C-alpha cells in the first residue's frame, strides 16, 4: 500500500522504507531519496576565520554564536 | 406597500407610528391599527391589528424586517415597534420552540452518527467496501447512508436558501453567514461520496472536514439563545471583520521574510518555500523553536531576521490582531440584549415557511370584529392579538 | 413585617424611610425610629433603635439581607442606609473581628497538620496502615486523625448550611459558591477515608484533591477584606460566569476536531480520542508542539486541519475567552468597595449564630428609653445604638 | 498669502471662513469665495472659486495642508471646509485612482520580478556571475537589472523627496515615515549592487535585507483605503511611539542581567555577552527552555536571577508593552475616518507633480466667469468647481 | 506656619488664594503676595513673594509638598497653583538640569567600570585575589576598588536618606520606593565585600544581585523626563499594587497543588517540594511541557490535576493579573503629564539639599523692594520673581 | 575545586564526576550518590489490568494513555 519513489506522499500514501524515500513537505510532495552524507567540502572558513557570514565553519571547528564570530576548536 | 417599505428601509419611528396609531374619531376609527379595549393604571391591554405583519401572503412586515440584508440601518425594530416583540414571543413559546429542539436534536443525532461511522471506518483497501453479515459490519453501513443522506439534505435545502431569497454581492458573508457554512459542509461529504465509488483512499480527506466543520456548525443552535448566543455571533465577525481583514497584513510579511530566509540559507528545514512559511508561522504563533544550533553560511544574518521577525510579528502584529480582536469582542457584548432577537427571528420565520400546511397555527390569537362597523359597511374583520402593558403615566 | 418585606425586595427607599424616620410630633414621637439627641454642626449624634434590625429571634432586617439570594438587585443596602453601616461595624471590630482571625488560624493550623500528614505517608503496601512505638509513627497517626476530624467538621457544617437555609434550583453556585467548595472537600475526604480502610491503594487520589483544594479554599478567608477580597470575588465569576459558558463553545471544537484527527490519522500520539483531545488541548492552551515530522498517510491533510485548529481557538477562541474574562475582572474592580461589606456581613451573621449563648454580646449599645412615653403609656424602653454623624447643610 | 497661512498653522474657522464667504452686497458680490447658483432645497448648488486652493504655481492651499510636517494640529481640514473634500474626490475619482493602481500594479510586478530573482540565484562561487546561453539563464539575468533597475529608481526618487521638501530635525520618522523605508530599501539593494561585482559572496545578506523590506514596503498601499489603511498607520506608531521609547527601558534589564549572568556561570550557552543577550531574550518572548539541567558553580543563584528574570520581564515589562500598545491600536481606531484621508491627500498631491506636463487634467472644472463685472471693470473670470450640499434648515 | 500647613494637608484653593493674593488697597497693599508690575493683554507681568516659597531655613513651601509622604491626597500643587510652577522651572533650567544629567553621566560611569570589573574576575581560587604588575592586572584592581567606593558612597547616602527624613510604617515603599533599592543595590555589595575578605567564594553571587540590579536602577533617571518617566512609575506600581497583592493569591495555588501532586506521584521530578514548585511555576508562566510520557503509579489522576491547575492559573489568574496590569497601566497612562512634575521637584529639592554652600545660586531672581513702605515703616524688601502669564479675559 | 558527595553544590562549587554525584534542585542541594537502576518490582499491574490509577504497569508493557488506562504489549 506504500508509495514509491517519486509517487505523492502525504495525501493517499505514506513513503517506503526510511532507507531511500522521506516525504518531504512542499504541500504536493513526492518521495525523494537521500543525498549522500557529505562532509565540508571546499570554500569552507577555516579557524580564526571569520564563520557565519561569508562561509560554513568547517567539520572540526564550531562557529558558534558571536556577532562576528570566528572558528574556533574545541576544547 | 408604505408600511413594508418603512421597514425594508429601516425607519422605527414611521413604522413605530403605523403599527401603533389609535385614531379615535367618527369615520377614522376604522382607519386604526391598535385598538385599547380597557386600560386599568397602569395595565392597558390592547388589541392590535396583524393584516401585513404576519400575512405570510405578501411580502409581510416581519419577513421584511428579518431578510433585510445586513443594511438599512435602523434594525432591531422588534423590541422598538412592539406589537411584534410578542407576536414572535408568542409565535416561539407555542409553536416554534418545540420544533427548534427537536430539529437541534436530530442535528445531534445526525452528528454522532456521521462522527461513530468514520471512527470505525475500514483501514485497509482503497475501493467501495461491500461489507458482511456482521452485527457491527451491518449496523455501520446504516450509519454511512444515514450520514450521506444527511449532506444531500443540507446540499439540497443550501440550494433552496440561494434560489428563495438570492443573497449576492458580498451580502453571501454577511448576512447568510451560518447558512453556507451548512453549504461548504455538505458539499465536502459529496465531494466524499464521490472520492469513494471513485475508489480514491483521499476520500477520507474529505470527510474529515465534512467532520470537524459538522461539528463545529452545531453552534448554530447557540445562536438564538439570550447567553450562549454571543459566541457565534462574535465567532463570526472576528472571522470575517478582524481575521479577514488582517491576514493580508501578515500574509506580506509571512510571504515577504520566508522568500528572505529561503534565499538566504538553502539548508534543510528551509529549503523549499511552504516548509519556511510553516516554521515561520510558528515563530508569530510563538509555537516555534529559536535554536540557532546547526551552522549555516549567512547564519549571523539568518539571527538578525529572524529576530526582526519575531520582534516584528509576534509581538507588534499578533498583538495588534489580539487587540483588534478584543475591541469587537467588546463591542459586541455591550449590545448583546438587542443582537439576540434578530437571530431568533429569522429562525421563526423560517421555522413557519418549513411547514407550509399547518395554518392553524400560522395564525396568531383569533378573528374579531373590533371595528364594529367601517367607513362604509356596518360589518368588519380583523386578527387582534391584545397584548397587555405595564407602562407609567404618573 | 413591612420592615422585612422591605429589606427581601431590594428596595433602599423604602427601607432609608424606615430606619431614618423621624416624626416629632405630639402622639407621633414614638412612632419614630430615629432620635437625634444632639446635633452641634456637622456633628448630629442620633440614637436610632434596633427593633427587627438585629433582633436575632424573628427574620431580622440583617439576616434577610444578607441571605437574599441574589436577586433583590438592590442589594448593598449596608451603605445605602446606615444605621446598620455602623452595626455590622460595630459588631466586627468588637466581637466578631477576633473570632474571625481564630477561625482562620485554626484553618492554617489544620491545612499545616493535613499537609504534613500526607507529605510523610507510607508508600508500601495498600492496607490501612499500622504504626509501630515512633516519635515520628506516634505523631503523624495523630496528624492522620486530626485530619479526617476536620474533614468530618467540614462535612456536617456543609450539611447545616443546607438545611438551615435551603438554597436550590440554580441558586447553589451563584450564591453559596465558596460553602460548597469546603463541602466538596469534606467529601473528597470521606471517601479517602472510606479507601483508606477498604485496603485501596487509589484512597490517596482522593486525598491529594482534598488537599489542594483545602489550600485553594484558604482564600474563603480573604474574602471580607477590602483590598485582598475582591481577587477572591472575580476567581469565582470567571469560573461560573466567563469559563462556564464557556466550555461549551470551546469543547465542540475540541470534540469536532478531535474525532477528526482520529479517523485521519491512525497511528501513535492520536489513536485514541482520548490522547487526541490532550495534544489538541496542549495546542489551543499554546503549549504544543507542531512538529510535523513523523510520516502519515494524510500528513499534508493533518498540517491543514491542524493550522486551521491552532489558528482558530488559540487565535480566535483563546484570546476572546481572555477579552471576556477581562471585561469582568475590570468590571468587579469598578464596583469594588460595594462588593466587599455583603461578604462581611454575611461572616459576621453567621459567627453571631455560631455560639447562640452569648446573648450578652449579641445586643448592641444598651438599653434606653428615649421615647419617654407611649401613645398610650408613659413608660417605654429601646435599644438605641447611637451614632455621630458629619454631613453637612451649608 | 493669508489663505495658506491659515492653512499652514491649523486654522479650520478662518480657513472655513475664506472658503465658504458669501458677501452678497453691491460692489462686494466680487470678493466672495463661494457663489450659490441655485438652491432646491435641501440641495445647494454652489459654485466655488480655486485661487489658491488647487493652483499649482505658488504654495496652494492643498500643498501646504498636506505637506504640513505633523504640527499646526488643527489638521483634517479636508472633512472640516470641504469646498476640497470634493476636490481631492474629484482628482481621485477622475485622473489619480487609475494611475494610483497602475503604480500598485508596476511594484507589484517589480517584487515578483526580484523575488524571483532571488530565489533562482546560482550559489557556488563568489564572483560577480556569467550565465551562458539558457532559456532560464538569460532570463534571469533580465530579471537581475530589472532589479537593481528598480533599487535605483527608489534611491534616485528617495533623493528628490529629501532635496525637494527639505524634512530634518524629529520630522523625519513622524512625517516621512514611509518614504525613507523606501528609501532604505533602495540602499540594501546598491549596498548589495556593490558588493556582488566587489567578488564579495555576502551580496546576498545586504539583497535579503532589501527583499524582506521590499514586500513589507508593499503596504505603503494599502494606506490611503478607508478599510486596510489603519493597519499600516498603527504599524507605524507601534514602531516609532511604543517600541522605539520602551526598548531603553528594556535594553537595561536585558544588558542588566546578561552582564550578570556572564560572570556568574561562566560555561557554555553563556560564555559570551552575546549568545547570553539571545537567551534572555527568548525568555522574554516566551520562547526559552527554563531546563536547568546541567551542573553549574552557582547554579541555585542562577535560578534566583532567571526567576527573578523571566517574572519581571515577561510578566511585567512584555505585558506593559502590549498595554501601552493596545492602547495606542484602540485610540488609532477610534480616529480612523479621520485618519484616512490625509494620507489619500498625499498620494493626489504627488501624482500630480509627477506628471507636470498635463495641465488639462491638473484643472478641475472649468472657467466660469460668475462675477459678471468686478469692483472696476464689467469682465471677470474663475475656476468655479460646483458641489451640490445637502444640508438643512428646517 | 499657615501657608505651610495649607501645603502639608493638600488644600490647593487655600494655598493658591494666598500664594495669588493682590490687596489693593491703603495699607492693605503690603499684605499682599502678588504684586502685578504691569499687563499689557494677555500678557500680565506679575512680581510675586518668595517669603516661605523656596527659602529653605525653615520648612518651605516645595520641601513640604514634595516631602509629603503620599497622603494629603490633593498633591500636585505644581501645575495647580503656579508661582513656583515656574519657580521649580527656573531652577532646573539654570541650575539643576546640569549637575543632574553629571550626577547620570557618573553612574553610566560606575556602572561601566562596576560591570567590566566584574566580567574580568579571576575564576580560581576562593581567597581574596592579590594581582602582580600588570597593564590589566592593576587597572582593574582600580575598578574593583572604585566599584566598592559606590557601594559605600550608596550605603551612607542611602541612611543618610533614612535619618533625615524618616519614612516609616508602609510609608518606605509607596513613597521612597526608588531610594531603598538604590539601599539594596548598595548592602547587597557590601556583603560582596565581606564575602570576598572572608574567603568566601559566594562574594560573586550578592555581587551579581548588586550588578543586575546596579542597571535597572538606571532608570531611576528617566523618572523626571516628560517622556520617559512614566514607564519608571507604573514599574513601580505593578510591583507594589499589583504583583505583589497577587502574590498571596497565586501562592496559595502553587503551594497547594505542589503539595498535592508530590504526595500523589514520588517519582523524579516532582520528589521533592522545591522542584515541583519550579515545574508548576513554569505552567502558569507558559514555558512548560505537558509530556505525560512517563510511567507513574496515579498517572492518569496527575493528568486531571494537572490540567486542572493548567487550565486555572495559566488561563485564569495569570490573565487575571495581566488585565489588573492593564488597568493599571492605562490609569497611569491618562494622568501622565500629572504625574512627571513631581518627582522633578523631588529632584530639584535634593540637588539643591546637596551642594548647601551655593546661596547666590539658591535664591531666585533678586531682591526688590516692590512694596513701597510698610504698614509703620517706609522701607521694605522682598524676593520678586516675576513671572509673564497669557491668561486671556474678553 | 570540587564539591564532594554531601557537602553544598549549586552555590560554591558544583558537584564532582557524575558517575555518583547529582547536585539536585532543592535550593540548598547536596552532592547525592545515585540510586541503582531497578527494574518493575512488586504490585506492578499486569497486562490487561489497570495502569495509571492504583499501580504503574511493568516493564514490559506500556499504560500508555487513556481514561482509564488498561497495560498492553508492544506491537
Ligand atoms: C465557509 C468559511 C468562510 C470557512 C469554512 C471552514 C473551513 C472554516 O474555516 C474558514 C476559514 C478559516 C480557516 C481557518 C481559521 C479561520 C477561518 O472559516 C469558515 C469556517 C469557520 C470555522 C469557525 O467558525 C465556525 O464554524 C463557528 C460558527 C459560528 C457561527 C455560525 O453560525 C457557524 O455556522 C453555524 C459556525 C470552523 C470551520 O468551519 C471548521 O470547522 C473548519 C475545519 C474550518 C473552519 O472558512
Ligand atoms: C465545586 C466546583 C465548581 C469546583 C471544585 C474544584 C475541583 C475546583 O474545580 C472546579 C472546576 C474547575 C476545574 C478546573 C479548572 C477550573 C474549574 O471549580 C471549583 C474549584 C475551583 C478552584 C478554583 O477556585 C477556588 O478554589 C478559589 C476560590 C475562590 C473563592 C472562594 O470562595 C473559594 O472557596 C473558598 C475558592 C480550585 C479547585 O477547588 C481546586 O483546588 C481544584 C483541585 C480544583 C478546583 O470545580
Ligand atoms: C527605517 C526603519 C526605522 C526600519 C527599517 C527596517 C529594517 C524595519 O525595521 C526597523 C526597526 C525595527 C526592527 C525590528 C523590529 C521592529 C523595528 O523599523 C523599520 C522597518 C519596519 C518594518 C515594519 O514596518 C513596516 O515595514 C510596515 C510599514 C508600515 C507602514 C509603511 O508606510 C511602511 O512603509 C511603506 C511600512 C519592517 C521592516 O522594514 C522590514 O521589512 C525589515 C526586514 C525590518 C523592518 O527599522
Ligand atoms: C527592594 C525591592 C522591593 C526589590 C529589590 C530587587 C531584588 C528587585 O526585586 C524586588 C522583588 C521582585 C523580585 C522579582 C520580580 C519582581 C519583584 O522588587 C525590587 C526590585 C525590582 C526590580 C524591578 O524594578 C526596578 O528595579 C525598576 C525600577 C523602577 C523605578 C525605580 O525608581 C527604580 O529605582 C530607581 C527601579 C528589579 C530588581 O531590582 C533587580 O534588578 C533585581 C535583580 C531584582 C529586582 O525586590
Ligand atoms: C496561505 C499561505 C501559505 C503559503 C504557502 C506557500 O507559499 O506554498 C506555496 C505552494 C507550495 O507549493 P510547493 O510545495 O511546490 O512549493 C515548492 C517551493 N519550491 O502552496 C500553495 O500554492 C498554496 C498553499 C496553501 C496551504 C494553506
Ligand atoms: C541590541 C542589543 C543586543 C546586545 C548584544 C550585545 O551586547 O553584543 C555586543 C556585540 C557582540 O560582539 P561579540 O560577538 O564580539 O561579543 C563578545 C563578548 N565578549 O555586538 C554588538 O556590538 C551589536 C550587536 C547588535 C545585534 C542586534
Ligand atoms: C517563594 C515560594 C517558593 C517555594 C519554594 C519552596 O517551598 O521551597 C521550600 C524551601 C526548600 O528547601 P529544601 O530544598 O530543603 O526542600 C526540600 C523539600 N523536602 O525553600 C525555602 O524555604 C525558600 C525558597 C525561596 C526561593 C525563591
Ligand atoms: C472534558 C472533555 C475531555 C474529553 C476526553 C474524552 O473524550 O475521552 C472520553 C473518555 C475516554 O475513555 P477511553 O480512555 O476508553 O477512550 C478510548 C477511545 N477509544 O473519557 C471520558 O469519558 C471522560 C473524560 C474526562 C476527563 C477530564
Ligand atoms: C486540494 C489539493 C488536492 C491535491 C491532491 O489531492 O493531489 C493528489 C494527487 C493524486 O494524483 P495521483 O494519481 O497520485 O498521480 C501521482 C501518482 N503518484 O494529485 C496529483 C497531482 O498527483
Amino acid at each position: 500500500d506504500c508509495a514509491k519513489e517519486g509517487e505523492v506522499c502525504s495525501w493517499g500514501k505514506k513513503c517506503c522504507d526510511l532507507d531511500n524515500f522521506y516525504c518531504p513537505m512542499e504541500f504536493i510532495p513526492h518521495c525523494k531519496k537521500y543525498k549522500p552524507y557529505v562532509p565540508v567540502t571546499t570554500n569552507c572558513a577555516k579557524e580564526g576565520e571569520v564563520c557565519g557570514w561569508g562561509s560554513k565553519c568547517c567539520h572540526g571547528l564550531d562557529c558558534p554564536l558571536a556577532f562576528i564570530p570566528y572558528c574556533e576548536k574545541y576544547r | 406597500t408604505p408600511l413594508a417599505l418603512a421597514a425594508s428601509s429601516g425607519k422605527i419611528g414611521v413604522l413605530a407610528y403605523i403599527l401603533q396609531r389609535e385614531i379615535h374619531e367618527p369615520e377614522c376609527r376604522h382607519l386604526s391599527r391598535k385598538f385599547t379595549e380597557w386600560a386599568y393604571g397602569p395595565v392597558h391591554s390592547s388589541l392590535y391589528d396583524l393584516s401585513c405583519i404576519d400575512t405570510c401572503e405578501k411580502n409581510s412586515v416581519l419577513e421584511v424586517i428579518a431578510y433585510s440584508s445586513s443594511e438599512t440601518p435602523n434594525r432591531h425594530d422588534m423590541l422598538l415597534v412592539e406589537p411584534l416583540n410578542r407576536l414572535l414571543q408568542d409565535k416561539w413559546d407555542r409553536f416554534v420552540k418545540r420544533i427548534f429542539y427537536f430539529n437541534f436534536f436530530v442535528y445531534c443525532l445526525y452528528m454522532i452518527i456521521f462522527t461513530a461511522a468514520a471512527y470505525y471506518r475500514p483501514v485497509e483497501g482503497l475501493p467501495p467496501y461491500k461489507l458482511k453479515n456482521t452485527v457491527g459490519d451491518y449496523f455501520r453501513v446504516t450509519g454511512e447512508i444515514l450520514s450521506v443522506s444527511g449532506g444531500v439534505y443540507f446540499f439540497f435545502r443550501g440550494i433552496q436558501y440561494f434560489l428563495q431569497r438570492r443573497p449576492s454581492l458580498k451580502s453571501l458573508f454577511v448576512d447568510s453567514y451560518s447558512e453556507i457554512l451548512f453549504f461548504v459542509q455538505s458539499l465536502f461529504m459529496l465531494v466524499s461520496v464521490v472520492l469513494y465509488f471513485s475508489q480514491r483512499k483521499e476520500y477520507v480527506a474529505s470527510m474529515v472536514f465534512s467532520l470537524a466543520m459538522g461539528w463545529t456548525n452545531m453552534l448554530y443552535y447557540t445562536r438564538g439563545f439570550q447567553q450562549m448566543g454571543i459566541y457565534a455571533v462574535m465567532i463570526e465577525k472576528m472571522i470575517l471583520r478582524d481575521l479577514c481583514r488582517f491576514m493580508f497584513v501578515y500574509l506580506v510579511f509571512l510571504f515577504g521574510f520566508s522568500t528572505a530566509v529561503v534565499t538566504l540559507i538553502e539548508d534543510g528545514k528551509y529549503n523549499s518555500l511552504y516548509s519556511t512559511c510553516l516554521e515561520l508561522f510558528k515563530f508569530t504563533i510563538g509555537m516555534g523553536d529559536l535554536e540557532f544550533t546547526e551552522n549555516y553560511d549567512f547564519k549571523a544574518v539568518f539571527i538578525i531576521l529572524l529576530l526582526a521577525y519575531v520582534i516584528l510579528t509576534y509581538i507588534l502584529l499578533l498583538n495588534m490582531l489580539i487587540a483588534l480582536m478584543g475591541e469587537t469582542v467588546n463591542k459586541i457584548a455591550q449590545e448583546s440584549k438587542n443582537i439576540w432577537k434578530l437571530q431568533r427571528a429569522i429562525t421563526i420565520l423560517d421555522t413557519e415557511k418549513s411547514f407550509l400546511k399547518c395554518m392553524r397555527k400560522a395564525f396568531r390569537s383569533g378573528k374579531l370584529l373590533q371595528v364594529g362597523f367601517t367607513p362604509d359597511g356596518k360589518d368588519d374583520y380583523r386578527w387582534c392579538f391584545r397584548v397587555d402593558e405595564v407602562n407609567w403615566t404618573t
